[PDB]
């Protein structure tokens, strides 16, 4: 009866009330985005006093209600179960959404349906609302299927956009791939568990879950952009800027991550599925860092570093870490939300133009705009004391003195050190250097809505990180006692890093010519994957759909088998039996045959 | 409109009636092609080169510029492998080959690193993670009955 | 943004191809058919369409690219393509 | 020099690398100019019919409307049963069914066979 | 080269034709014309309210504009959550469960006014 | 500058 | 209907300096390479022979093939770039305002009003127009898909309505 | 049941007598009232079915199938009036008895408590449809059309008729009561495995079954709409309602003699979903579809699990549902264009703001996005199959993912993209287009409260 259940509840029904009004019509359509925000302001408002409880005395709790079915000994019901992971990820979700409606107003402002664009950031925003606080696994999966037909939309929002459509149907593909997996969880933990509720799956103890593990590490690499259905994240940057910086930067490809930390308990019962995560989270992180760094798109660029980062987490939460992944989550969430929020300053400010070899000397030319990337591009690759170091370095170090595997942890170490790359890359290109892009300039963000969205993501980048590591309840065994010299490869690699990376990029300052490096195609190229993996496949089986199947099975076997061979026989045999020749001669004597052999072999007389 | 006889039909097989297709199918008798009848029923309708939409030169004004094709002109049998959003033949900067033989080089080394990898794992020069109360018997789902196996951690 | 017309294209087009250093600043026309008046080699009209192309930033086909060839023409085509009705 | 683009059917070779447009030949000087002639007479005709004030429906393409015939029931009539037809069918009807089969069969047998001598743990499992 | 003189022709009147064209697309000063709706007394008597203009009037514009949005969206949101939660749902039982309170051996209790005990004689370790 | 913007009739 | 040796020479020339831009980037470098493209451009120019010329233009795409750049730079407004089509979904055409409502009509009075202005004058130039194009049609069918302009005075070019009245390229 | 039967026998004079122009209306408000009535039989006993009398009964098997085929009629009638109008009186008059006659036939045939009586009704409704296919259907091939439809579905049903009549004269009674509870092991002798064939083949062949499904991409694509409908959404389940019923003395000769059903359907639903990845025409496109949901329940049926029936159930309802829609809309923009190929008409989304977003969510519920009951019946069967055997779910998921692509492949090329130059007689969509669809979405969405009135007896 404590009112942290009530409240905490009311952060999704008040969210849901924009959705309901928009029906109604009555809104003038030029003030609904302005609704939109505020509803969402009061959200987050709202959404403060279930944490400060949570923080205070540290009480978890399940809000069971109206029952779906009694489903014989299933109890399918709406249950918002809410721990730690959810009460600390509303608070981040909404504050970042929230600074991308105010900055959606500055950046969509002359798209007619406007207004629906913010229904469906509400839509989306409600679908992941329940994605997170799912006490069964039906409504986990509500969200986890609504939060991928919400982005199918929102991809495709410019429509007409003939490659927009094929990124939407590209991120439905291997959202669903990935949703096999879920299913596959689904019928296991129904079957041999007897329950969809968490509390079931962790009280019946699987200790065993070879078979839902596999299946839900399949679920959280469709979702999380992991190596092998990576490339969806990539291709999903041709919607708004909007669109990128609130679902495809932190708030809906984290929902793979997110679902393993949701099952965590069961995952630290088996062994090969923790050693596969290690293996998929290395690969990840690098393999799409290294397509990053050749790359001249920022929206590009950034989507690559998610993956990468995407990466990165499913690595903690591989070796029992499971809560400082979901750390990671919420850092991650503050500065990778502003790079494409203040990657989508710049983007229209400068005649919507994202190609990074046009841009060029963007530092005194927008001061703010060139101070919020340097600030969070420090904080995603390291700069202790900001927002990355109460994550990134600590799940390093956390990897380091572990029993892993050790190429994935080679792996870990270049990528970080891959993640200053790709980063030096954005802030010399775009903002450092001489200008490049055309002579009419409109460079200008004086707009009170950019520069307010931006301050309150910026002072989230700035203290967030020292905020929630002091507050939160130690949920992990602490690592003090190693030796100085893998406690800092962190800051090395990533300073390492900083370097030749700097020294490689005004390389390019040398008037010198650079040759064609066949490396280079191979990154530049997005590692090959896409030219092949969505060419070869995609041809063989609608190939075979019209050469076998369609044609080959149903309609020219299938229509002769049965249908065709029965009609030839009855027309074969109709055309002999009634030919007869009119001659009274043959009729007799085919009664005479008749009458002597009736008389006769068959023995009709015994 | 368009009357019976220009529905498509059989395969062409004297040269007159490979001109009367041709003429059929709004082309001349240099270009028009039947597909290759090894019965599976394509008919007279002639094959086209593989060319996506994205083939065609975007600058170019079509009558449907959103799959670019114009009114009339014969498209291919296997158009829907070959819309715009659909299978594209574009030609890619590299070699197909290697472009295949990068792409599975590099997942294979990945892989099998990975094996070699599990095969000497990496660790600190440290021991077990010692934990009292003869290992959690109790609280790690132990059943009380049944009492724990001797187990106890010393010190030096 | 506020949009480009005539007097705005006309004096960005003669400002490029001014800045141009073969271009003679007097000799310099709205009508003006380039090789017949300003002896430019078929090779010089396809590269400075480019600087043409960046002073708009909007791509000039090559096909459109051939037939234009004057500083009035350039006006005429950047107009209608940016559909620029004054 | 690099090595050379070889071309795939899923990566054409692009026109600027295709020999066969280097030597524009006289036999080829026609061959390439009724493409202009034939693509007029179907754009002359396609304008007059859109431009056309009296139009109110669509203006039917018998190109369109000969490929859904094409791939329609116009593929029966040209229906030969060869070896290929008659292999192909089966590879890819028959086949995959009794493989289906096979794999099924061989693993409910060998499921219900420790259920039969009780190697299978369904303590909990009791929805079904 | 160079615009063919039909073509220039051509050209130049598809030009002015698509000029005048274009100038139709404008707007006179009078469209959009639209008949009345019906006006509401809130936003009437803002609408005299807001005559001034002065700096002290757009923050009570301001605060009442939060305002009603807080009892509308929050207030009246909460108070059918909270009666579902506490005579409706929590009427059942097991439909509202929540972690334990977390005691710690030291401190006391309240349901039965009792002290879990102090921690007993630590090892006395420093750093 | 205002102009006019074509649209498809939402009145049905 | 056939790039001559010159029309594809330039095309290969405006093709090369734009990947030339995603490699360079930086505008010193490109005024220095762009003019050693320039340069060893302008050396072949009495090479009379025109087999040479393709020659010369032979190892050209494939050079050009050996170096063009994975991800070039392709313009927003353009093909490839960005911004295609993106500002399509919006300029629905303009019959569709025919089948208006006559409350939605009375709206835009003036507009509509000039609107059947321009709607007779195409009733109007129809015959005109059609008539003008078979009295100078070449035999055997159209030759060149250009259209002839208009003649005399008075009359519209055939073929007009839908070029003169296409959606703007930006309707919003 | 006679408080239904008898107002819809009675309500075929009502169309007849009524007048010039009031025909559509008063059929239309009656049979919405029928529906009305229809809805209360929806609360089923306890453990039994709610026997009214010998002739009828009904479970909740046949409630939640009743009323939607009460429900359907205003929606042919809905759907009917726009190429209709355009015919002499008597005509329509007569189309209007078709349909009434055909719901009549099939509101005994759920509730026939005989199998003789359940399977003289049951094959019955050939009649209504075949003239329908056929006299009004608009196109050639609908004459080829109707020979296919009334072939197939007779040569499976007439070695029916020897079945029954074999089990009446050798165990008794008939009736679906003492079936049940007179119910006896079947042996494994080769004549009972004949008589498995015959009762069995009969059903899959409406289904259809994988092979034996040819008929309806012939009488779909150019069925007139109004009985496209009815012979997707019921008569579809009609095969699949006497599957549980008739599976209750073929017991336990199931387990081993549906191997060859249960490989025919699992890899028919890939490789007709397979189909649905490219389509020319949109019907055709919608047919295939109906044929891998309808393959679910083929398999969902002859596992002959609890869980796998009312997943059965409610899946059989919910496709029909939806699949009814999606046919409605093929014939909103056929009307436009008259034609039915993908291509020619798209981007609609921009000429037709509201029509992309019945065509969205149409779409959604086709693809059994969460909660949406053809989830609640596509996710049961999953978990049914799961348990009969673990691969089951690399096809059975496998097909989630090709009903993906092809779902929103047909909301790509018809309603987003750019919209045709060429068509221009595309007039805003008239309200009864609008209401239709919403007819089909609102209980859609409606009945996802409640999925216990959908989930069978078994529930
Ligand atoms: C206290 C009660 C307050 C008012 C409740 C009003 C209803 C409601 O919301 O109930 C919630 C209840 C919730 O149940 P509950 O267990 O939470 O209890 C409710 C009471 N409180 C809130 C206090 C706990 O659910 C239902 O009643 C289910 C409603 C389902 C509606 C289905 C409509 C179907 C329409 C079909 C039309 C078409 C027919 C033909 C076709 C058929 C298909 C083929
Ligand atoms: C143990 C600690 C190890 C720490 C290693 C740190 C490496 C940091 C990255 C260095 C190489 C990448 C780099 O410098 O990228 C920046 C730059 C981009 O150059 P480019 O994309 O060609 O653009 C030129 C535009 N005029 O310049 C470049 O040269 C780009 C080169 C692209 C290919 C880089 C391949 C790196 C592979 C790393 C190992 C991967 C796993 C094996
Ligand atoms: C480990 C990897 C497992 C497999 C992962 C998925 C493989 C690829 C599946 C398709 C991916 C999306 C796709 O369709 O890509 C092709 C194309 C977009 O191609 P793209 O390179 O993005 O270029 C866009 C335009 N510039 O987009 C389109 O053509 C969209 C329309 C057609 C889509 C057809 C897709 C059919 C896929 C069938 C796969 C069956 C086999 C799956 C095997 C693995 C199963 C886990
Ligand atoms: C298009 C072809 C058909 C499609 C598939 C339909 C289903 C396949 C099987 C069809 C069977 C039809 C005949 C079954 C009648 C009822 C079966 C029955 O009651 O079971 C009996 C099964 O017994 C039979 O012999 C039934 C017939 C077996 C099959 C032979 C005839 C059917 C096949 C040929 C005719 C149908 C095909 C069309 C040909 C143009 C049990 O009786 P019993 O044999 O035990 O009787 C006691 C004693 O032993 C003496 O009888
Ligand atoms: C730094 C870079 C390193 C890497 C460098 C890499 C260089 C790669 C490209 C090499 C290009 C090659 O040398 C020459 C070729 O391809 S084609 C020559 C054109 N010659 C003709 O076609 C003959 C007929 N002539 C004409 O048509 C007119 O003369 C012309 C239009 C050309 C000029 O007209 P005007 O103008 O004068």
């Amino acid at each position: 009866m404590n009112p942290f259940a009530s409240l905490t509840l009311t952060t999704l029904i008040i969210l849901t009330i924009p959705i309901m009004m928009s029906n109604s019509n009555i809104y003038k359509t030029n003030l609904y985005p302005n609704y939109v925000k505020t509803t969402v302001s009061y959200a987050f408002t709202l959404s403060l006093v279930p944490l400060l409880m949570f923080m205070h005395t540290g009480q978890e709790m399940i809000i069971s209600n109206w029952h779906w079915m009694t489903l014989q000994t299933v109890e399918l019901s709406l249950s918002f179960k809410m721990d730690y992971f959810s009460v600390m990820f509303i608070p981040v979700a909404l504050f970042v959404t929230w600074s991308i409606m105010e900055f959606s107003m500055w950046y969509m402002h002359s798209d007619p349906f406007i207004n629906r664009f913010f229904k469906y950031l509400v839509l989306f925003l409600i679908t992941m609302m329940i994605l997170v606080t799912a006490n069964n696994l039906f409504q986990l999966f509500i969200g986890w299927e609504g939060v991928g037909i919400m982005s199918f939309l929102l991809i495709g929002w410019w429509h007409g956009r003939t490659d927009a459509n094929t990124a939407a149907l590209q991120a439905i593909l291997y959202n669903r791939i990935g949703d096999i997996g879920f299913v596959l969880s689904m019928a296991w933990f129904l079957t041999h568990s007897n329950a969809w509720d968490l509390q079931q799956i962790f009280m019946l103890n699987n200790e065993c879950p070879n078979m839902p593990l596999i299946g839900l590490l399949l679920a959280a690499a469709g979702k999380s952009a992991q190596f092998g259905l990576h490339p969806w994240l990539p291709s999903a940057m041709e919607g708004p800027t909007p669109v990128s910086a609130l679902l495809h930067s932190s708030t809906m490809v984290v929902a793979g991550v997110f679902l393993l930390i949701r099952f965590y308990p069961l995952m630290e019962t088996n062994k090969l599925v923790q050693t596969m995560t290690l293996c998929l989270g290395a690969i990840t992180t690098l393999f799409t860092a290294l397509c990053a760094i050749t790359q001249n798109d920022i929206k590009k660029i950034v989507a690559f570093s998610t993956s990468s980062q995407l990466g990165l987490m499913m690595v903690t939460i591989g070796i029992n870490q499971p809560h400082l992944a979901f750390l990671h989550i919420c850092m991650h969430a503050f500065f990778k939300a502003m790079l494409f929020m203040c990657s989508g300053s710049i983007i229209h400010s400068l005649n919507d133009e994202q190609d990074i070899r046009k841009m060029g000397g963007l530092y005194k030319a927008m001061p703010f705009t060139t101070t919020a990337l340097i600030i969070g591009s420090l904080a995603l690759t390291g700069m202790p004391y900001l927002t990355g170091f109460y994550s990134k370095d600590l799940i390093i170090e956390a990897v380091n003195m572990s029993y892993t595997n050790a190429w994935a942890l080679l792996m870990t170490l270049i990528a970080t050190s891959l993640t200053a790359a790709y980063s030096t890359r954005i802030i010399f290109f775009a903002f450092l250097g001489k200008p490049r892009f055309p002579p009419l300039v409109l460079i200008n963000e004086n707009n009170p809505l950019l520069i307010n969205s931006i301050k309150r993501l910026l002072i989230g980048s700035i203290f967030a990180g020292f905020i929630i590591s002091n507050n939160i309840p130690p949920m992990t065994v602490p690592n003090t006692t190693m030796p100085l010299y893998m406690k800092m490869t962190a800051l090395i690699v990533t300073i390492m890093g900083f370097m030749l990376a700097l020294e490689l990029n005004n390389t390019t300052y040398y008037l010198k010519f650079k040759y064609p490096s066949q490396t280079y195609k191979f990154s530049n190229m997005l590692g090959y994957y896409p030219s092949i993996m969505h060419r070869l496949p995609t041809y063989h089986n609608l190939s075979m759909s019209q050469k076998s199947a369609s044609s080959l099975l149903d309609l020219i076997w299938l229509e002769t088998i049965l249908p065709k061979t029965t009609s030839f026989i009855q027309m074969k045999m109709s055309i002999m039996v009634s030919n007869q020749k009119g001659l009274i001669k043959l009729y007799f004597l085919s009664f005479l045959i008749t009458i002597m052999i009736s008389m006769t072999l068959f023995n009709y007389h015994e | 409109h368009v009357t019976k006889d220009m529905f498509p039909g059989p395969y062409p097989k004297t040269p007159e009636e490979r001109a009367a297709a041709a003429k059929k199918y709004n082309m001349r008798v240099e270009d028009y092609e039947p597909y290759p009848d090894d019965g599976m029923g394509y008919g007279d309708y002639p094959k086209l080169p593989d060319r996506s939409q994205q083939e065609r030169d975007p600058w170019y004004d079509w009558d449907h510029p959103d799959l670019r094709l114009n009114w009339g002109e014969p498209i291919h049998w296997d158009l829907d492998m070959y819309i715009r959003n659909r299978v594209d033949t574009s030609p890619t900067p590299v070699s197909w080959n290697t472009m295949c033989k990068h792409l599975s080089g590099f997942v294979a080394f990945m892989l099998f690193m990975f094996w070699v990898g599990e095969i000497y794992p990496s660790y600190q020069p440290v021991g077990p993670k010692q934990y009292p109360y003869n290992d959690l018997y109790l609280e790690r789902g132990g059943d009380p009955t049944k009492e724990p196996e001797p187990v106890v951690h010393y010190e030096i | 943004a506020p949009p480009l017309t005539l007097e705005a294209i006309k004096d960005r087009v003669l400002y490029v191809l001014k800045l141009y250093d073969k271009i003679d600043p007097e000799k310099l026309s709205v009508n003006s058919h380039f090789m017949k008046d300003l002896g430019l080699d078929s090779l010089d009209q396809v590269e400075i369409i480019m600087a043409m192309e960046d002073e708009f930033g909007f791509e000039i086909p090559d096909i459109d690219a051939e037939k234009l060839m004057c500083p009035q023409e350039i006006v005429d085509y950047i107009a209608d393509k940016k559909d620029v009705y004054e | 020099s690099f090595p050379k683009y070889k071309p795939s059917r899923l990566a054409t070779l692009p026109a600027t690398l295709d020999p066969a447009e280097y030597d524009i030949s006289p036999e080829t000087r026609k061959a390439q100019a009724e493409r202009l002639a034939i693509r007029s007479r179907l754009k002359r005709e396609y304008l007059l019919q859109y431009n056309d004030p009296n139009r109110l429906g669509v203006i039917e393409d018998p190109a369109l409307i000969r490929w859904t015939y094409a791939r329609s029931a116009n593929i029966y009539p040209n229906f030969r049963p060869t070896p290929k037809t008659s292999l192909l069918g089966a590879l890819f009807g028959i086949g995959p069914l009794f493989f289906w089969y096979y794999v099924f069969k061989t693993d409910r047998d060998k499921k219900e066979k420790l259920i039969q001598e009780g190697k299978l743990d369904q303590t909990f499992n009791i929805s079904y | 080269s160079g615009y063919t003189p039909d073509e220039k022709l051509r050209l130049q009147q598809l030009r002015e034709l698509r000029r005048r064209w274009l100038k139709d697309q404008e707007l006179s000063p009078r469209e959009p014309v639209l008949p009345p709706r019906r006006v509401w007394p809130m936003e009437q008597f803002w609408n005299k309210f807001l005559q001034d203009g002065a700096p002290w009037k757009n923050v009570i514009y301001k605060t009442y504009r939060h305002s009603i949005f807080a009892v509308t969206h929050v207030l009246i949101p909460v108070w059918i959550i909270h009666y579902y939660l506490k005579y409706h749902v929590t009427a059942k039982p097991y439909t509202v469960v929540e972690r334990k309170p977390r005691i710690f051996p030291g401190d006391t209790i309240l349901e039965t006014g009792e002290v879990i005990p102090l921690m007993k004689e630590f090892p006395d370790q420093h750093h | 500058k205002r102009l006019f913007i074509i649209k498809p009739s939402g009145f049905y | 209907a056939y790039l001559t040796h010159q029309q594809k020479v330039l095309r290969l020339y405006k093709r090369a300096l734009r990947h030339l831009e995603s490699w360079c980037v930086h505008r010193d470098k490109y005024r220095y390479f762009a003019c050693l493209m320039r340069a060893r451009f302008d050396e072949h120019k009495n090479e009379k022979d025109m087999v040479k010329a393709t020659q010369l233009l032979r190892q050209a795409e494939e050079e050009f093939w050996y170096g063009q750049h994975p991800q070039p730079y392709i313009f927003p407004e353009s093909p490839g770039g960005t911004s295609y089509e993106r500002y399509e979904c919006y300029k629905v055409p303009e019959w569709c305002l025919d089948d208006w409502h006559p409350s939605e009509k009375a709206m835009y009075p003036d507009y509509f009003a000039k609107r059947e202005q321009w709607k007779r004058l195409r009733r109007e130039s129809w015959e005109r127009e059609v008539k003008q194009l078979q009295e100078e049609t070449p035999p055997g069918g159209p030759r060149t898909e250009a259209l002839p302009p208009a003649r005399k005075e008075g009359d519209l070019p055939p073929l007009w309505w839908h070029i003169v009245t296409r959606p703007r390229e930006r309707p919003m | 049941m006679l408080k239904i039967i008898i107002p819809t026998t009675m309500l075929l004079p009502m169309t007849w007598m009524s007048k010039h122009n009031m025909i559509w209306i008063n059929a239309t408000v009656h049979s919405l009232l029928i529906s009305l009535i229809s809805l209360s039989l929806l609360n089923q006993l306890g453990e039994n079915s709610l026997n009214f009398s010998l002739t009828f009964f009904s479970d909740s098997l046949s409630a939640p199938l009743l009323v939607l085929t009460t429900w359907l009629l205003p929606l042919m009638l809905m759907a009917s009036q726009s190429h209709l109008s355009k015919e002499t009186t008597t005509r329509k008059k007569l189309y209007i008895t078709m349909l009434i006659l055909l719901q009549l036939f099939l509101i005994m045939t759920f509730t026939a408590t005989e199998l003789i009586l359940f399977y003289i009704l049951f094959e019955a409704t050939l009649v209504p449809t075949l003239i329908i296919i056929t006299r009004w259907g608009n196109q050639t091939e609908r004459l080829n059309a109707g020979l296919y439809f009334l072939f197939y579905t007779l040569a499976g049903s007439l070695p029916l008729l020897v079945a029954l009549v074999y089990i009446q004269n050798t165990t008794g009674s008939l009736n679906f009561l003492i079936i049940h509870y007179w119910s006896h092991p079947l042996s494994n002798s080769w004549s009972n495995i004949f008589m498995w064939l015959a009762c069995i083949m009969a059903f899959m062949v409406k289904m259809p079954l994988y092979g034996l499904h040819l008929w309806l991409p012939k009488a779909h694509v150019e069925a007139p709409i109004a009985g496209s409908m009815v012979l997707a959404a019921v008569l579809l389940k009609l095969g699949g309602y006497g599957m549980m019923r008739i599976t209750t003395i073929l017991n336990p000769l199931t387990n081993y003699m549906a191997y060859p059903f249960l490989m025919l359907s699992m890899w028919g639903m890939i490789m007709t979903s397979s189909i649905c990845l490219r389509q020319t025409d949109l019907k055709s496109l919608i047919a295939y579809s109906s044929v891998s949901h309808m393959a679910l329940v083929i398999v969902a049926i002859m596992i002959q699990t609890p869980w796998s029936f009312m997943g059965a159930t409610a899946l059989m309802i919910a496709h029909g549902l939806t699949s009814s829609m999606l046919f409605c809309l093929a014939n909103t923009n056929y009307e436009r264009v008259h034609s039915r190929t993908m291509i020619l008409a798209r981007g609609l989304q921009t000429l037709l703001p509201l029509m992309a977003t019945w065509w969205l969510m149409a779409s959604l519920t086709n693809l059994a996005l969460p909660p949406s009951i053809n989830l609640i019946g596509e996710l049961f069967i999953i978990t049914a199959s799961f348990s009969w055997s673990n691969i089951t779910i690399i096809l059975m998921g496998m097909n989630m993912m090709i009903t993906a692509l092809y779902s929103l492949y047909m909301l790509i090329t018809t309603q987003r993209g750019k919209y045709t130059h060429h068509i221009n007689n595309i007039k805003a969509s008239f309200t009864r287009e609008n209401a239709l669809m919403a007819l089909h979405i609102l209980p859609l969405l409606l009945l996802t409260l409640n999925p216990k009135m959908i989930l069978g007896p078994l529930y």
